[PDB]
């Protein structure tokens, strides 16, 4: 068995994180083979 | 092995050195993260093992050890934070206002932000720390940057 997992933290919520990262409507579609295209 | 709740790195020593591959959630004793980082392959946890117990490649998405836990949506209005997990650096989080990706069978809220492709899997957070899917499955827009589904699975 090649992979193996290592916790990396707990999750939760930071006040103040940075933000980054617009807002896009984007008109998709999805393959059978959970491959994203655009439309 | 350790089946603390968290956020988890997904390693391989197959390549040169030891390799980040992705990232998962452990909650309520299942371990959770998206199908093409593992392909459904067995995991190692210390001297334990997980072994795949669901799993859906056009979801993209597979659990270990117990059913799909993960049922938290985005609302749709707030901004979330991505908890990023990027190979060999400290988890990160990042605050943002979901897109949306329209396809024919309905509306998933989308998150563009760029990562490694070892980031996969890193949990997308509500403001009450919930999860409400991974990162990594999206698109190549027109300029070239990335934008990730927030993809979410089902609680059976």
């Amino acid at each position: 068995v090649d992979m193996y997992i290592e916790r990396a933290g707990d999750i939760t919520w930071e006040k103040d994180a940075e933000v980054t990262g617009n807002s896009p409507r984007l008109d998709v579609a999805l393959d059978e083979s959970g491959d994203f295209s655009l439309v | 092995g350790e089946t603390t709740d968290g956020v988890y790195r997904v390693m391989t020593r197959r390549l040169l050195g030891s390799t980040q591959v992705g990232v998962g959630v452990m909650q309520e004793g299942v371990f959770h993260t998206m199908w093409h980082v593992t392909k459904g392959a067995a995991l190692r946890s210390g001297e334990g093992r997980l072994d795949p117990y669901w799993g859906d490649v056009k979801q993209d998405l597979v659990s270990y050890c117990g059913p799909w836990k993960l049922d938290a949506a985005w609302d749709g209005l707030s901004e979330v934070q991505l908890l990023a997990v990027p190979p060999g650096e400290r988890a990160k989080n990042i605050q943002t206002l979901p897109g949306i990706f329209k396809t024919k069978d309905g509306d998933i809220g989308a998150v563009a932000l760029d990562y490694p492709a070892g980031t996969s899997g890193s949990p997308i957070l509500d403001k009450c720390g919930r999860v409400i899917g991974l990162y990594g499955n999206g698109v190549v827009i027109k300029n070239g940057s990335y934008v990730s589904a927030i993809t979410q699975g089902k609680r059976e």
